[PDB]
């Protein structure tokens, strides 16, 4: 995940499900776009069994904040492996509910 | 006197040797400090000058 | 930092390091006691009460409120009346001295009142 | 009201890590101060030992071992801690010392106040009762500068100025981890005790005068070491 | 105290060399930390065009 | 005010055992 | 039907066998809880269908703690098979040590009166929480992370002052990258720190602190 | 032989064997040996020891206001605050010894006749 | 426009009409007030709950501050000058006088 | 007692006795130092540790990793062991003795292996 918490206390194998909780503004979405711009050097590799390929479904949040999260990614060139399932907020209920 | 003065300068010496080693690692540690603290402020530019041309580019 | 610069940012990061330090106090403060608490713990318990005093203004809408006319201070002398704060250029001037009180010279202005 | 209730249970959590801590600095600095108390013996011991070598080679009869004619007034070391978190100590101290007055007031001496300590002082400025002399900052960690300074004016009150005629000490002994008693203890004038069965350079009555200060500085050195294990 | 004025001169001596290591460690870093700064340049003005 | 206040000041009431021991070592005086 | 949905959508994560290609799907949700209670139902569920949570609170966060990571609390049931070799070995005291620190935080005050080996875990706890900060969208290599855990939990952080920690992880790690990227060409292409690389890496480090400036003008050595 | 033990109203400072222990009580300098009958004597405000013992050299203390107490088997100096030569700060030693304080005056003088001053 | 909380704690403690100065609040302020009144009572809503702060703060402090203390001291006299018996109204002036 | 055994449950309420005082003398042993404890607590503390450690065993399901088989103690022969080691009777073996070790006449076997 590139931070050192994570992969050196609560470490995730390829196939698990690691939840990330906590209160408003705590950290969730920069630890997950740092775990998604953490794969860039493996999928540089060219090694199917390295690359990671990273789906970021965004749920209820405002459009700006999907673009910011989408200029983040595209900054540190993890677009090019990265797939946004966009719901923003504006969607119905039916969107936030299918895009996971 | 002569017995005085080796008295003298007898134990300055041996006192004045223990300074004088005292004296040579503390001269050291300054030199030392001085020359590191010279390189890290130069990386610190060099880094400095790396933003700098980062954000030219 | 990337947007309000690296000396806004740490001036403001540390001014929230020493607020949570200083809720995380209270308790302790409010019933065994500031003397009880560590030289740093103390020291930095006056800057606290000092930092959310000069977190106050005299709004200019306020003016019903308090009296006094309303103030404006610079974003750049807000950040360094808070990074003067921060390290304890004004740990001696009293509490009071902080409160409702707009930037650095009417700060001057009511630690003399004082 | 939940909310309350977390921030309350935050705020015992806090509390709880803090007394804990507190509880074994306070094991440690028990240990501290018994280690001081064991380190001073010895020299109290022999200052003893030499002074009833200098009583079997003397006339007894230094104002501190004489009682006055008629008692008037009398001083009242309280030993007391500068700090709380102590308990029922400083009380236990304190309500001894007002016992103490209780008999000096029903012998017709009224005693007069030197306190060791910031609570006995507080204590005492809210009861309005004057204090002579106060000393402060060391009941954690005393020294025999500060011991030293007190059998000074305690022994000076005494051969006084208005003086007093008696001075009683009042401390809280460590016999055990356990238990810890205020007592009190009459300081001077000392009573000759003949227990039953040397050279002294030039007289040993100037030696018993310039011990006697001595004797009475290193027991205050040792009340006050033993409050301090006692407030540990 | 000839010896230790020997022994303070060869510590001068070995001042003059560590400032020697200093400067030979320093300007070999800041010459890689201006490669590696130009690098990142160059990469992200290709990224961005 | 103030005059009067202070002038008022002026005349306003405020309601405002053991024992230490020498061992000597001979069996009695 | 809510941890229902939930779980359906959570256990499509998985690792294949290699009858089925041996692809896999890691999930990482994110769930925000209010008031840090993480006893409301959706949170809860959430928590027994995941191998493992990372608890990310508003106190740590202020504290300086980024990203705010409460270790501790946060777990990962499936552990140590999910890092590599060298991960495992240099972080396996961290942990222990950590805990520790948490143990020993209300003691900072009166360290005076501690222990020598209760004061050394003190002093490297202090250092390893330092060491475990990190800036936002500052990702690092797992060799990268593995040398600044190294510098952590074999002590080689014990002499830099806690307020230089990040610095000194930064431009040391820099600096293997720079002058001695064999270390991490090793710990990438193996996956392990041998004692070949080991030894090398600790004469980098001890290299490194003597050019270092620490912030109060003292010299680490 | 002697057994010299030096020892504070705080702590024992000193506890090793000596062959002669010399110091100046109020009656006057006095030197004293292995078996020399018991004594107890004043030391003067300024009072400094010197102790002899086999082997090692000379050993000076600065006394304050110390009483000696020769014994059968050991010659106890007790103290109020005692500093071997080792320990002494001379300049602080020259300027206390000028001091107004007639105490402070005496220790300072005691120190400096230990510093061999 | 605003609130005059009154509470159980105060009225028990002889705060009376037991006014929470800090909760309480009065968002017309000075433009209901005479401007005598808003020249001497400017302030003394905020001072007060200052003074409440401080006086939780202070409870076992062992030492104070000279500006603390004086503010207590201010602070407890202003206290003592709000108390008022029921049935007792003052005319605008008086407590204009009783302010200053 | 009135289900187990009567000398059972003395046995188990000793041994229970005995891991909570070394449970509370580890905020001591962590923070000041073994050293700090008296002889008696410093003889209750290495009883405990002998203790604790002698509750672990050679478990079946280890047998696939150790190789060694796994032990069966009839509880008889644990309760006769655990009465001998809060006795003390085995204080004097080393630590690593009691590591996963399987019973009584095993222990002997590993003291004197040790
Ligand atoms: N490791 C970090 N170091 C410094 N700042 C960080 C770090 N992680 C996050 N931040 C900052 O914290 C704030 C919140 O971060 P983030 O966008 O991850 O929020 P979040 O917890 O996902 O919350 P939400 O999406 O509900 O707003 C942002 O300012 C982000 O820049
Ligand atoms: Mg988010």
């Amino acid at each position: 995940t590139g931070i050192k918490a994570i992969d050196a206390m609560t470490p995730i194998g390829r196939g698990q499900r690691q939840l990330i909780i906590g209160d408003r503004k705590t950290g969730k979405t920069a630890v997950c776009v740092d775990t998604i711009l953490n794969q860039r050097e493996a999928w540089l590799t060219g090694d199917p069994k390295q690359q990671v390929r990273c789906v970021y479904v965004a749920i209820g949040q405002k459009g700006t904040t999907i673009a910011s999260v989408k200029r983040a990614l595209e900054e540190g060139g993890a677009m090019e492996y990265t797939t946004i399932v966009a719901a923003p907020a504006s969607d119905a209920a039916g969107f936030k509910w299918l895009a996971p | 006197a002569e017995r005085e003065a080796m008295l003298a300068k007898t134990a300055a010496d041996n006192r004045k040797s223990a300074e004088q080693v005292a004296a040579a690692q503390a001269d050291y540690e300054k030199e030392m400090a001085e020359a590191r603290a010279q390189a890290s402020a130069l990386r610190d530019e060099a880094r400095a000058a790396g933003r700098s041309v980062v954000d030219e580019k | 930092p990337a947007i309000v610069g690296d000396e806004h940012y740490r001036v403001a990061q540390e001014v929230i390091r020493i607020l949570q330090r200083y809720k995380d106090l209270q308790d302790i403060i409010a019933i065994l006691g500031i003397d009880e608490l560590s030289e740093e713990d103390k020291q930095l318990v006056n800057r606290a009460r000092r930092i959310e005093r000069f977190l106050s203004q005299n709004m200019m809408a306020a003016e019903q409120f308090t009296g006094q006319p309303g103030s404006t201070v610079p974003l750049k002398e807000t950040i360094e009346a808070f990074d003067k704060l921060t390290k304890g250029e004004f740990d001696h001037l009293p509490e009071q001295a902080f409160f409702l009180i707009g930037g650095l010279d009417d700060l001057a202005k009511k630690a003399e009142s004082l | 009201t939940l909310r309350e209730l977390r921030g309350r249970i935050r705020s015992a959590g806090s509390i709880k890590k803090i007394t804990k801590a507190q509880e074994l600095i306070a094991t440690s600095r028990i240990a501290k101060a018994q280690a001081r108390v064991e380190a001073a013996r010895p020299y109290a011991a022999e200052i003893t030992n030499m002074l009833t070598e200098l009583a079997g080679a003397s006339a007894l009869d230094h104002p501190l071992l004489v009682e006055r004619k008629q008692p008037k007034r009398a001083g009242v070391l309280v030993v007391s801690s500068d700090r709380g978190l102590c308990g029922a100590y400083n009380a236990n101290v304190l309500r001894r010392a007002e016992e103490l007055f209780s008999l000096l007031r029903d012998e017709g001496k009224d005693p007069v106040l030197y306190v060791v300590g910031r609570k006995a002082l507080g204590y005492f400025s809210f009861r309005q009762r004057t204090v002579v002399e106060s000393w402060t900052g060391f009941s954690e960690r005393p020294t025999y500068e500060n011991a030293r300074e007190i059998a000074d004016t305690l022994v000076n009150a005494f051969m006084a100025i208005l003086g007093v005629d008696e001075l009683h000490i009042v401390f809280t002994e460590f016999r055990s981890m356990l238990s810890q008693t205020a007592v009190a203890r009459r300081a001077a004038p000392m009573e000759v005790e003949y227990v039953g069965e040397y050279s002294f350079e030039p007289d040993p009555e100037t030696l018993f005068d310039a011990l006697l200060p001595r004797y009475i500085a290193t027991r205050v050195y040792a009340a006050l070491l033993e409050a301090a294990a006692s407030e540990s | 105290l000839a010896d230790a004025d020997a022994m303070h001169a060869k510590a001068l001596a070995d001042a003059k060399a560590e400032s020697e290591k200093v400067t030979e460690e320093a300007k070999q870093d800041s010459e890689r930390i201006a490669a590696q700064l130009s690098e990142q340049a160059g990469s992200e003005a290709e990224r961005i065009k | 005010l103030v005059s009067v206040i202070n002038e008022f000041k002026k005349g306003f009431q405020a309601s405002d055992l053991e024992k230490e021991s020498v061992k000597v070592r001979k069996p009695a005086p | 039907d809510v941890f229902y949905l939930h779980s359906r959508l959570l256990e499509r994560c998985a690792k294949l066998s290699d009858e089925l290609g041996g692809g896999s799907m890691t999930g990482l949700p994110i769930i925000e809880t209010k008031a840090n209670d993480i006893s409301a139902f959706i949170p809860t569920n959430v928590i027994s269908i995941t191998d493992g949570q990372c608890f990310l609170e508003s106190d740590l966060f202020n504290q300086g703690v980024r990203p705010a990571i409460n270790v501790g609390v946060s777990v990962s049931r499936v552990g140590g098979a999910a890092q590599i070799k060298a991960m495992k070995e240099v972080a396996g005291s961290l942990r222990l040590d950590l805990s520790q620190y948490r143990e020993l935080e209300a003691f900072a005050a009166f360290a005076s009166d501690l222990d020598a080996a209760s004061k050394a875990q003190l002093d490297r706890g202090a250092r390893l929480v330092e060491l475990l900060k990190q800036p936002q969208y500052s990702p690092l290599a797992v060799e990268e992370q593995v040398v600044a855990i190294f510098l952590g939990t074999q002590g080689h952080l014990d002499s830099v002052p806690v307020e230089d920690v990040q610095r000194f992880e930064s431009e040391l790690l820099e600096h293997v990258k720079a002058s001695h990227s064999d270390i991490f060409d090793g710990i990438r292409e193996t996956k392990k720190l041998s004692e070949e690389a080991e030894e090398k890496l600790v004469s980098v480090i001890n290299e490194f602190k003597k050019g270092f400036q620490a912030s109060d003008g003292s010299s680490v050595v | 032989d002697l057994n010299v033990e030096i020892v504070a109203v705080e702590r024992e400072l000193w506890s090793g064997p000596a062959t002669f222990v010399f110091t100046r009580t109020t009656a006057g300098e006095i030197g004293i040996l292995p078996r020399h009958i018991p004594l107890v004597a004043q030391l003067v405000d300024d009072a400094m020891v010197r102790v002899e013992r086999e082997g090692e050299d000379d050993l000076r203390i600065a006394v304050d206001g110390g009483f000696l107490s020769v014994t059968e088997e050991t010659v106890r100096i007790l103290v109020e605050n005692a500093q071997f030569e080792s320990e002494i700060d001379a300049d602080a030693a020259k300027e206390d010894a000028a001091s107004d304080d007639e105490r402070t005056a005496a220790w300072g003088r005691a120190r400096l006749r230990a510093l061999g001053q």
